[PDB]
């Protein structure tokens, strides 16, 4: 035979099985960190699959064994988008730093399988559509609990159609018209609560929505959110209409979402339901998350007294 | 044919008795002989037993072969020159498959041979840097130990180790001359933090030991 | 397999009776060799003819 | 007689037997 | 029971709360699913259908559910919510739906990738029946990206996938057709070409009559030629269905257009063809008529 | 039954 | 945002738990309820939520005299725990500690 | 700490580099005899007796003495909990011992712990120092043990193993030993034995 | 002190030849 | 964007065309 048997010296029918490497799968799992430092340097967080456990990659399409077409660039691309939040990081050497296409994505060289995946992903013009729909939705919110709001009227401002993918700047989306007057606090991130909403009064109040694509580098979307914040505050390029507002900072790749401003009363509790329920029921986000999971090949198999399970030695709660 | 033979005398200048069986370069010597300086340490060293007194009375040192570290290395050089047509993980299964057979045979003259350790460093980061290669780079940063060494079912590769071990080092001149010790830690291949990747050699177990196992088994078995 | 041989081989050097003992100028000579091509120089006659005892 | 599984029960302890 | 129940009697009496719990013992029913059944399905169909609108609050759940499954493992359950998509695609819609039917539009479009015959049937199946209550002009994703890529299964050479790709083709070159161009329709003319050998006579009755509906979207004066030279073909049986094709093509667009090309053919001295246009003539006037 | 008054010292049914 | 609070207080408790003590699966009276500490508790992504499908009357633990009066004329908000099973688990079961339990709640709540 | 001790041992090719990795990391000097006494967990764990475990914990003890107290201590808690293992878990902790005696990182006096009476010696005990003694004799060889088993100098604590006081504890200890195969000693104790009267 | 440990060039050999001092050397 | 493919569907080169097959 043509072939090299590296087991020319043993049988296994004969001479049984010589060696054992299932330890080694569990201990290497666990040098490398642990499943979950495992999984933060994937795209995991941005398939949105609730947990790892059902995770499941495709258990011959066809008797071309001879035609030339060769190697078909599928397992080779799925192992690069998959691992993508490491192989395009941030802080790297050399490197010429290109925004994607149409999109707020940066590579720092050429990486050609893997911006096949990132376009082929963001294709019809994605990331403005998401930008529409977030911005949508949150208007909707506003619309509907006016009442509570002391609202007057909320302004859409017809969006410059290249605000979506424009990194260095802001126009802003949001501008809400008060009643008669908010007495508005200083700025702080949208998980804190001590806020006294005292220093200053508008009619005016902006808000803005920014989609960026983390990086295992940099995933942290509340400092994001700040320094983007105190920048466009402080910039004099950016067309804000009023010295009073908020950013939302939205992580597509991690599924993250925060925020950063002025807040006035009412504002904490709505946006949080705002962002906690759009993050989960929008569907822009859905196709996005869909040809993720399609460009992974990624499936869940996951479908869908108790007191005999319950006094054990499982601790368990009741509220 | 003289040139392509061996012959290796015991006297009383000689106490090594020194020959080159199917893989192996074994070396006896015996504790009568001059072994006034006796240790019992890393396994490269089967203790032989006289069997009718039942005392230790030889140590048989192991290494590999020169030529079955050239036909280890050979045969990397083939998994790569016939890999541009492959799959990552066809290529890391390659891998995985050469290096468990060599690392199953073999055994402990691995761990006595400062050859092979320096063959296996540089083996599997050729093959790790085809890897690199296959996409359009090699920045050590965009591919740090955990792109190579995840299980197949995280979506890693699945590679198997021996590259991260560090390499023994001792004073040149007195190492071609009398087994000198070990001094220094030369280092094995680079991983992102201290990160103590595992090792292949630690989950298979020693044939001097299969040995004495298998003959209590089968005795107590009988 | 063939490390069991290597350990066989070792463990029965060992075991032949007074084997490591150099007081009468004994000498233990292991020499190691190649038929060096057996493959090569067999003959069809005389293999026909040997193979006849056996088969 | 039907022994082939003593046929092969000595063949495992005639490969497992170390005496010197 | 709840089925026969509600089919025979309507919904008119079951008031909030009941129909809740209503509403969710069925889709916990439907995942839960462990056979191959059109119980659960039939149950669902019936449920809705009753329910005509007043479901509407539930869909994020009802969807998120079915969705969910459509990520499963195995193909049986993928292929049971591809199913039940089709059965509640009309009230999908009919609720208004934006976000939500745009989700299963655009996500179906997304599996139109899977190599599972037995998922890709269904699949094609809830498509036609999202495509059947929303008429494209109005479809947040559109047919006009749908179609091209479709024609390049119509290659797939087996009998289930060729089935359903040819039924829901054969939808929308009847009723979408616009949203396509002449060029498009003149290549899937080629492909239905050589549907014309299946082994299985649905698909070649579902061939011929889209022949007939791409007959008014584009002239046949290339459609007739390509069919004549398939009469030159032996073995009969792809012969016999192009002269059926051929009185189809004559049937809609009117028997002028083809009559003299046929006639005409009548000359060339072989026999295959002179009798395949007798018989072509055959079916031409039973189909016309007076 | 047993089954019933179990439930309802239990809890709703 | 009174479930809200309730989402926040309970994270803060897992915060303040050490290694034995942090619970394993949560069930609230509130279904409605799950979905703030759902958010909440992310800190602690170890615990498996739910809200029970058996409802328990701690609803009749308004009911007895040093809850109630604790309660009522407190002033700050802040935690105490009591233990229930005075005596019980040293003659009988948990398994009966908790079925005692049920039977007293279900009494002080009904009547 | 278990964690990076386990994974530093399972990261390594032998005793050396693992000792040198786990002293280029650092810890507490508190948990120093718990050091030792961890990897001498790892091999009761591990497959067979290998003695890696063994030549690292006598390499640590060789670097401090706080692991040779530890290991008298250890010797201590494994004769108290003797019993608390397997036959298999027994004999990879015998030739654990018997590798620190002739290693000479244990000391000899320890045999102060082995009184050789019947009545207080756990059959998992007797099988313990079985295995113990067999290596010791197949390893140093028999000459140098009977020798090091004869000289005064630790025969207070050998006195638990040898009896001569008390006579029936002595038959005992002799049939065990002579059952183990050292014919030497033994005989010799029952001659002392057979003059005593 | 390339005190006749290490290599001469690090180069080719994937490996920093970072070299250390064998710390359980007693 | 291999233009053939997305414009008209269809790439003469299949499997090999160095491009990305996306009509979107
Ligand atoms: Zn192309």
């Amino acid at each position: 035979v043509l072939k090299q048997n590296p087991f020319w010296w043993t049988h296994q029918r004969h001479d049984g099985k010589l060696w054992n490497l299932n330890n080694y799968r569990t201990d290497m799992i666990q040098a490398l960190g642990g499943v979950e430092g495992i999984l933060e340097h994937t795209l995991f967080k941005g398939t949105y699959f609730p947990t790892w456990e059902g995770l499941f990659w495709e258990k011959w399409k066809k008797l071309t064994n001879a035609q030339r077409s060769g190697l078909n660039q599928i397992p080779n691309r799925r192992f690069t988008l998959w691992w993508s939040p490491t192989i395009n990081r941030a802080n790297v050497y050399v490197g010429f730093q290109v925004q994607l296409d149409l999109t707020g994505i940066f590579m720092h060289g050429k990486i050609p399988t893997l911006k096949i995946s990132l376009i082929q992903i963001f294709r019809a013009h994605l990331w403005q559509k998401i930008h529409e729909s977030i911005v949508m939705d949150l208007c909707q919110v506003f619309d509907q609990e006016l009442d509570a709001l002391e609202i007057e009227t909320v302004q859409k401002e017809t969006i410059h159609p290249r605000k979506s993918y424009k990194m260095n700047s802001s126009c802003a989306d949001i501008l809400l018209f008060a009643s008669y007057k908010w007495n508005v606090s200083r700025p702080s991130l949208l998980a804190d609560s001590k806020d006294v909403m005292d220093s200053t009064t508008t009619q005016k109040y902006w808000i803005d929505i920014q989609l960026r694509w983390g990086d295992y580098d940099s995933h942290d979307i509340e400092r994001y959110a700040r320094a983007k914040f105190l920048d466009y505050t402080t910039d004099n390029m950016s067309i804000y209409p009023s010295p009073t507002g908020v950013l939302i900072a939205i992580d597509l790749a991690y599924n993250l979402h925060s925020a950063y401003g002025n807040w006035f009363p009412g504002s904490k509790p709505l946006i949080q339901q705002a962002m906690a329920k759009i993050m989960k029921a929008n569907p822009a986000l859905y196709v996005l998350r869909e040809r993720i999971r399609k460009g992974l090949q990624l499936y869940s198999s996951e479908p869908t007294q108790n007191y005999g399970e319950l006094f054990s030695n499982q601790i368990i709660w009741f509220v | 044919q003289w040139e392509n033979s061996f012959v290796s005398v015991y006297s009383k200048d000689n106490p090594n008795l020194l020959f080159n069986m199917c893989g192996f370069e074994c070396r006896i010597l015996p504790k009568c002989r001059t072994s006034y300086e006796e240790f019992t340490h890393k396994d490269g060293v089967w203790n032989l037993q006289n069997e009718v007194t039942k005392e230790r009375t030889a140590q048989c040192f192991l290494r590999v072969d020169d030529e079955s570290m050239q036909r280890f290395h050979n045969r990397v050089r083939q998994i790569l020159m016939a890999s541009g047509s492959t799959t990552f993980t066809k290529i890391v299964n390659k891998w995985n498959t050469a290096l468990i057979g060599l690392m199953t045979y073999f055994r402990e003259a691995v761990v006595n041979t400062q050859e092979l350790l320096d063959l296996l460093v540089k083996c599997e980061n050729k093959i790790q840097t085809r890897i690199k290669i296959g996409l359009n780079s090699k920045m050590p940063s965009r591919f740090p130990p955990v792109v190579f060494y995840t299980p197949k079912e995280l979506g890693g590769l699945g590679m198997l180790s021996m590259g991260h071990v560090l390499i023994p080092q001792s004073d040149l001149r007195w190492s071609k001359q009398t087994d000198v010790g070990i001094t220094h830690f030369r280092s094995g291949m680079s991983h992102e933090e201290d990160q103590l990747i595992p090792n292949l050699y630690r989950y298979i177990q020693p044939w001097e030991s299969e040995f004495i196992d298998s003959q209590r088994v089968w005795a107590e078995y009988a | 397999p063939p490390p069991l041989l290597v350990y066989k081989w070792c463990q029965g050097i060992n075991n032949l009776q007074d084997v490591w003992e150099t007081s009468e100028g004994e000498c233990n000579v292991m020499l190691e060799s190649r038929f060096e091509k057996m493959y090569e120089k067999i003959d069809l006659t005389l293999l026909n003819r040997l193979l006849r005892l056996i088969v | 007689p039907g022994e082939e599984q003593r046929r092969w029960e000595e063949a495992r302890l005639g490969a497992a037997s170390l005496k010197f | 029971t709840i089925e026969k129940i509600m089919g025979n009697l309507g919904a008119a009496d079951i008031d909030h709360k009941l129909e809740e719990q209503l509403i969710d013992g069925i889709l916990y029913a439907f995942q839960e699913q462990t056979t191959e059944d059109s119980v659960m399905l039939n149950g669902f169909g019936t449920v809705v259908n009753a329910l005509g609108k007043r479901v509407k609050p539930y869909l994020p759940q009802i969807c998120g559910t079915v969705l969910w499954r459509l990520n499963n493992k195995s193909a049986k359950v993928r292929q049971q919510a591809a199913d039940l998509i089709s059965r509640t695609a009309v009230v999908m819609k009919t609720c208004q739906e934006e976000k939500l039917m745009g989700h299963l539009g655009v996500v179906l479009y997304e599996y139109l990738g899977e190599e599972y015959p037995e998922v890709l049937g269904s699949i094609l199946g809830a498509l036609k029946a999202i495509v059947n209550v929303i008429g494209m002009h109005k479809m947040t994703p559109p047919i006009k990206d749908l179609l091209p890529r479709l024609t390049p299964i119509l290659k797939n050479r087996h009998e289930k996938v060729q089935e359903n790709c040819i039924d829901l083709v054969g939808r929308i070159a009847d009723r979408g057709a616009e949203y396509v161009s002449a060029r498009e329709w003149m290549r899937i003319c080629f492909e239905l070409l050589e549907l014309l050998k299946a082994h299985k006579k649905a698909i070649r009755r579902a061939t011929v009559n889209t022949f007939g509906y791409i007959a008014k979207a584009i002239g046949p004066h290339d459609v007739l030629a390509t069919l004549l030279n398939n009469l030159k073909v032996q073995e009969r049986q792809n012969r016999v269905c192009t002269t059926v094709a051929i009185a189809i093509v004559a049937e809609t667009c009117s028997p002028f257009t083809v009559l003299p090309a046929l006639m005409n053919e009548y000359r060339v001295p072989e026999l295959n063809v002179q009798n395949g246009v007798l018989k072509s003539l055959s079916f031409l006037f039973e189909y016309i008529g007076e | 039954t047993q089954s019933e008054i179990r439930d309802i010292i239990l809890g709703m049914e | 945002l009174a479930k809200w609070k309730t989402a926040e207080e309970v994270a803060a408790l897992i915060r303040s738990l050490p290694v034995e003590e942090q619970p394993k699966q949560i069930i609230v009276t509130r279904k409605g309820m799950l979905d703030p500490l759902e958010v909440h508790l992310l800190d602690f992504p170890n615990i498996v939520i739910k809200g029970s499908e058996l409802q328990l009357p701690f609803q009749a633990c308004l009911k007895v005299e040093k809850f109630g009066d604790l309660i009522l004329k407190a002033t700050e908000p802040q935690m105490v725990l009591f233990n229930l099973y005075d005596d019980w688990l040293k003659t009988i079961s948990s398994y009966t500690a908790f079925s005692r339990l049920i039977l007293i709640l279900r009494a002080l709540h009904v009547n | 700490f278990r964690r990076t001790i386990y994974l530093a041992i399972q990261s390594s090719l032998d005793f050396e580099e693992c000792a040198h990795k786990l002293l280029k990391m650092e810890f507490p000097e508190s948990q120093t005899k718990e050091l030792c006494n961890m990897i001498l967990d790892c091999c009761a764990q591990q497959r067979t007796y290998e003695k890696f475990f063994g030549l690292l914990a006598g390499r640590f003890c060789m670097l401090k003495k706080e692991y040779m107290e530890s290991f008298e201590g250890i010797f201590k808690e494994q004769y108290d909990t003797i019993h608390r293992l397997e036959t298999n878990k027994l004999r990879n902790v015998a030739k654990m011992f018997a590798h620190l005696l002739y290693t000479d990182s244990l000391p000899w006096s320890v045999l102060e712990c082995i009184k050789l009476s019947e009545e207080t010696t756990t059959s998992s005990s007797r099988i313990f120092v079985k295995i113990f003694f067999q290596e010791l004799c197949e390893y140093m060889g028999l000459p140098k043990l009977n020798a090091r088993l004869k000289d005064e100098t630790l025969q207070p604590f050998f006195e638990g193993l040898l009896p001569r006081d008390n006579p029936r504890n002595t038959r005992f200890a002799i049939n065990f030993f002579t059952s183990i195969g050292l014919g030497g000693l033994t005989d010799e104790l029952r001659e002392h034995l057979k003059n005593t009267p | 002190m390339y005190n006749g440990i290490g290599l001469p060039t690090p180069r080719g050999s994937g490996t920093n030849g970072y070299v250390q001092r064998n710390l359980s050397l007693v | 964007i291999c233009k053939d493919y997305k414009e008209t569907g269809f790439c003469g080169f299949g499997d090999s065309c160095k491009f990305l097959h996306d009509r979107s």
